[PDB]
């Protein structure tokens, strides 16, 4: 199962980086298995972008 | 200054000789000496001029002076028996403002010794810590020309005159003092590594009542921890070091244990002074064990950054120290075990068989009779071999490692000869092995053993003529047959159940909690010197009532008696030879009783179970 | 664990080799993925034993007892035990809310408390919450391994903040509104 | 595994230059961040939807390579319900842009100075850098070089 996750992941990097997303490896693969458990992903679009603003605050 | 020049070609020198990674490293390019391009710093009447033209020309060239370049009207001499350097301002002008120019010139002074130090520490040579040191003080020297930048920007406007420079350069003439006194310190003899990093310590003990330059200090010491703490991340968390420019306390040698590891004291930071001997034991315990295969890396490798006050190197070595002196010790115990072998010595040496060694006697008896070089060593290896394939001593992996060798000499090598006491055992140890448990150690149980074999050789020879003269209506020799074997199997009783086994025991509960070679050398040496110490090898006096009464245990037995010289199935001179082995013991047994008294005990309250013969006569 | 010691025939009534056996708990404990599968692998011949030597003096390691000993809630008449199963009380719990946030409270599913002896009944607990849901729900089983301290580092991400100030109760509050209305506010 | 990784995401987030508790205070702000919001259509068709917004401003190999990948990813969506929403969070010749010249294809097109203005344009865009760090090379150090003494670099306030 862990070869087709990783070929699919390889996959998905390209697609977001032509849509021009603000993910880079770690995010992406964060995401992605956070999203193989299953919730809605319209809120993980909010969230994602609230961490990177919080922990912008900081510097 | 002629000084640096001298200082770089030892440098170069004391790196190639100490490591073999180390060898060419760059030399400084000569060109940016005598070039006057390649550093940092490099007419007309003047008493005939209007006295604004003269504030306007002065101003502007003590404002090139303050970087140590030729102005308009001053010029750059050589420096003189000061340590920064003297200017040349056109004679004529003005006696009210040459006094000025003599205020304004002191942080010129304090820019001079600076930029001349900061392109000295560029090279190579003086090493790549003293070097990030002033490229932190290089940052300073920028500051320095931002301000002269500022002052030509208010000149043009008319708002530069000679008040105003002087006022405006005080920031730069009290955190640039500063600098101008490390920088001819830092310069004096070698310096380089660790030891600038000492120097920059002391700094925040001599500056403790002044908060402005006791956080420079830390801030020029902060940023020169950087490259060290590189090389801090190889030597504590691998088993090897490059280090080619020589920053850093432990060099490597090229000539393993003790030697090619050595702490360089005028190299140490003072932070690290304390944590020195934990550095070098952390590096070296991950050096020793590459050389088997397994783990020289630590799996934890931490992260270091400067603090004082909230200091975090006196808590991440730590945590270095109990990985890799645990990590050593968890691969010697259970593989290349170091405990196996510490049990297969006390199997034969502290003798913890006894079938092994009853077959062996009676099979070797004609052998250790004879003198040496009246005996021969294979054939001792050979009736070992029968005699340990019989007992329990093929049942272990490392049976083998006994070899048959000679000491004739007993007590003038531990304070002819006959075969007992030139008979011996060696234990061997590998290559790895041997680093902890060395040639010394194994002397001393060499020893311990050497003793132990002559109780247990004369207890076989004190029976044989007991059973042999079995005359039968005979009791002449059947007196002093029993008083000495009751001392010689009560030393064997004395020694083996209190001197050899518990403290045996306390040492294999000490290993099992040890957790660094340091603990284990301690204890190793305690139970080895003061079970040797006990028996009669090192004592006091030497303790040769001992030795006097083996032999005439083996006189007794042999070379009189002769097991009643065949009426068991003389001319009465046999019985005055009895009375005098009778007087000769109890004379050596009474005065080793009175020894064991004088010296700051047990054997003496059992042997004299209800206090016999403790009086038959007493010394002067 | 007392209880099947004993019944066993291995002498344990005492205070001091209960921590003996907390401590084996708290840290060599293992348990199995299945009721069925482990005990398979347990019935072929036994070997799921991590030896443990204690330095304390004491010997006491047995592999197949400890993946079994907190199994008995899957099924509580192995023990005994009154109350209610696992599995049932989840989907009662499920059941007893409210219909259309049914699946949005179902889609966060939460380890917490003293059942921390071994993260192994976590995917236990995972594959457990699987085979319960049905196509027509969400799961999501967030699953740290800060589940011991969990009830501290609530607490204290809580106070720290200065907003939370406006759920935290006053002394003038408390005199106006009277003791027992920090029930109501807490929230 | 979730948990490891935003582990891993927290150690990115903190500057390696102590710094064992200030990974804690990001996971503090990091969870704080997290529950803010949760206190408060197929999937390959919000690509469609997209690669239509693409096509519209130019750039046809873009939306022809989007629109067929999709199509063999469902042959996860999720992960592409994530991606439709964080398309506008990201950052703020060879030998073929009009060859005409070689190639085993007809030399036949009229003119219209719009496709080589965007021919132009693909030389501007590396000039507009290259000529905007002539200018923010001396306003940069004009900047730092002139301010008021004692507070032009902060190494003197040390």
């Amino acid at each position: 199962n862990l070869n087709a996750v990783r070929e699919t992941m390889d996959v998905l990097l390209e697609i977001s980086r032509i849509l021009n997303t603000g993910l880079d490896m770690e995010t992406l693969s964060i995401c992605v298995r956070l999203c193989e458990q299953g919730i809605n992903p319209e809120a993980l679009s909010s969230v994602i972008k609230e961490l990177r603003k919080a922990t912008e605050a900081l510097k | 200054l002629q000084q640096s020049l001298e200082l770089k070609r030892k440098m170069l020198r004391d790196k190639q000789n100490k490591k073999n990674s180390g060898q060419h490293l760059p030399i400084f390019p000569a060109w940016v000496y005598e070039r006057p391009a390649l550093i940092g710093d490099f007419a007309l009447p003047i008493g005939t001029l209007p006295l604004a033209s003269q504030e306007s020309a002065v101003v502007e060239d003590l404002l090139y002076v303050l970087v140590g370049v030729d102005g308009r009207y001053v010029s750059a001499q050589p420096l003189a028996g000061r340590q920064s350097r003297t200017f040349l301002v056109d004679p004529n002008l003005d006696l009210s403002i040459r006094e000025l120019v003599h205020r304004i010139l002191p942080v010129a002074a304090s820019y001079s010794a600076v930029t001349r130090f900061i392109e000295e520490k560029s090279s190579f040579e003086y090493g790549q810590v003293n070097h990030a040191l002033a490229a932190a003080m290089r940052t300073l020297v920028k500051e320095h020309l931002i301000l002269v930048s500022q002052l030509e920007q208010l000149h043009r406007q008319g708002l530069l005159s000679l008040q105003k420079l002087w006022f405006y350069i005080q920031p730069a003439m009290r955190t640039m003092d500063i600098l101008a006194s490390l920088a001819t310190s830092v310069d004096k003899g070698e310096c380089l590594g660790g030891s600038t990093l000492s120097l920059l310590h002391d700094r925040s003990f001599s500056y403790t009542g002044d908060s402005q330059a006791q956080e420079l200090c830390l801030y020029l010491t902060k940023a020169a921890s950087a490259p060290y703490f590189e090389v801090l991340e190889k030597w504590i968390y691998r088993g090897i070091i490059h280090d080619p420019y020589s920053e850093f306390m432990v060099e490597e040698h090229e000539l393993y244990w003790d030697q090619r590891y050595t702490i360089v004291q005028q190299q140490i930071p003072s932070f690290l002074q304390k944590m020195a001997d934990k550095i070098l034991s952390t590096g070296k315990y991950l050096n020793v064990v590459r050389e088997c295969g397994h783990d020289v890396t630590c799996p934890v490798a931490k992260e270091i950054i400067y603090t004082l006050k909230e200091r975090a190197y006196v808590e991440q070595i730590e945590k270095a120290f109990n990985y890799a002196s645990k990590v050593l010790l968890d691969f010697l115990m259970e593989e290349k075990e170091l405990v196996a072998h510490l049990r297969s010595i006390k199997r034969y040496f502290l003798m913890d068989q006894g079938d092994f060694f009853v077959h062996f006697m009676d099979l070797a008896e004609e052998e250790l009779r004879k003198p040496v070089e009246d005996i021969t060593p294979p054939r001792l290896e050979a009736l070992l071999e029968l005699a340990l394939r019989m007992s329990t001593a093929n049942t272990d992996p490392f049976k083998d490692d006994l070899k048959i060798d000679l000491m004739p000499h007993d007590l003038i090598t531990q304070l002819a000869l006959s075969g007992l006491e030139a008979f011996s055992f060696d234990y061997i140890v590998k290559w790895p092995l041997s680093l902890i448990i060395n040639r010394k150690a194994l002397t001393r149980y060499q020893m311990l053993f050497r003793h132990m074999f002559y109780c247990k050789h004369v207890e076989r020879q004190l029976c044989s003529v007991w059973i042999s003269n079995k005359a039968q209506w005979f009791a002449g020799a059947f007196t002093l047959r029993q008083r000495m074997l009751n001392f010689v199997q009560n030393i064997q009783y004395y020694m083996m159940f209190e001197v050899m086994e518990p403290t045996w025991h306390i040492l294999e509960k000490n290993l099992k909690s040890a957790s660094n070679i340091d603990d284990v050398l301690g204890h190793h040496t305690g139970f080895l010197d003061t079970c040797l110490k006990d028996c009669m090898l090192t004592n006091p006096e030497l303790l040769k009532v001992f030795s006097k009464l083996m032999s005439v245990c083996v006189m007794f037995t042999n070379c009189m008696q002769k097991f009643t010289q065949s009426m068991k199935l003389l001319v009465s001179g046999f019985e005055a030879t009895i009375n005098k082995f009778d007087k000769n013991f109890s004379a050596h047994l009474l005065d080793l009783l009175a020894r064991l008294s004088i010296y700051s005990a047990s054997v003496i309250s059992r042997l004299d179970f209800n206090g016999f013969y403790t009086e038959r006569l007493e010394r002067l | 664990l007392m209880k099947i010691l004993t019944e066993r025939g291995y002498s344990f009534t005492t205070t001091a080799e209960r921590e003996i056996v907390r401590d084996i708990k708290e840290k060599l404990c293992y348990v199995a993925l299945d009721f069925e599968q482990e005990m398979a692998t347990a019935a072929s011949s036994s070997s799921l034993e991590k030896s443990y030597e204690l330095p304390d003096g004491q010997v006491i390691t047995i592999g197949n007892e400890r993946f079994r000993c907190p199994e008995a809630l899957f099924q509580p008449s192995f023990l005994g035990m009154e109350s209610c199963g696992i599995h049932e009380t989840t989907f009662n719990s499920i059941m007893k809310c409210d219909v259309d946030i049914r699946k949005d409270l179902y889609a966060n599913t939460v380890l917490s408390g003293g059942t921390t002896m071994y993260p192994g009944i976590a995917d236990r607990m995972q594959k457990e919450i699987t085979a319960l849901a049905p196509s027509t729900m969400k799961i999501k089983i967030i699953a740290p391994p800060e589940r011991k301290y969990s009830v501290w580092i609530g607490g204290s991400i809580l106070a720290s903040l200065s907003t939370f100030q406006q759920m935290w109760i006053s002394k003038q509050e408390y005199d106006e509104s009277g003791p027992s209305i920090v029930h109501r506010k807490c929230f | 595994s979730i948990t490891q990784l935003f582990d891993d995401l927290c150690e990115a987030l903190l500057p390696a230059a102590n710094r064992k508790r200030a990974k804690r205070s990001l996971k503090k702000v990091a969870y704080n961040a997290l529950f803010t919001n949760l206190f408060q259509l197929p999937a390959r068709n919000k690509i469609l939807m997209l690669s239509f917004d693409l096509r519209v401003g130019g750039l046809g190999p873009k939306a022809d390579r989007l629109e067929e990948l999709v199509e063999e990813l469902e042959a996860v969506g999720s992960v592409l319900d994530l991606l439709v929403q964080l398309a506008g969070s990201g950052p703020p010749r060879d030998y073929f842009l009009n060859n005409k010249h070689v190639g085993r294809n007809v030399p036949y097109s009229g003119y219209d100075c719009d496709d080589l203005s965007v021919f132009e344009m693909d030389v501007q865009s590396l000039i507009s850098r290259e000529e905007c760090l002539c200018h923010s090379m001396i306003q940069e150090t004009l900047q730092v070089m002139e301010a008021a003494p004692g507070t032009g670099l902060p190494t003197v306030g040390l």
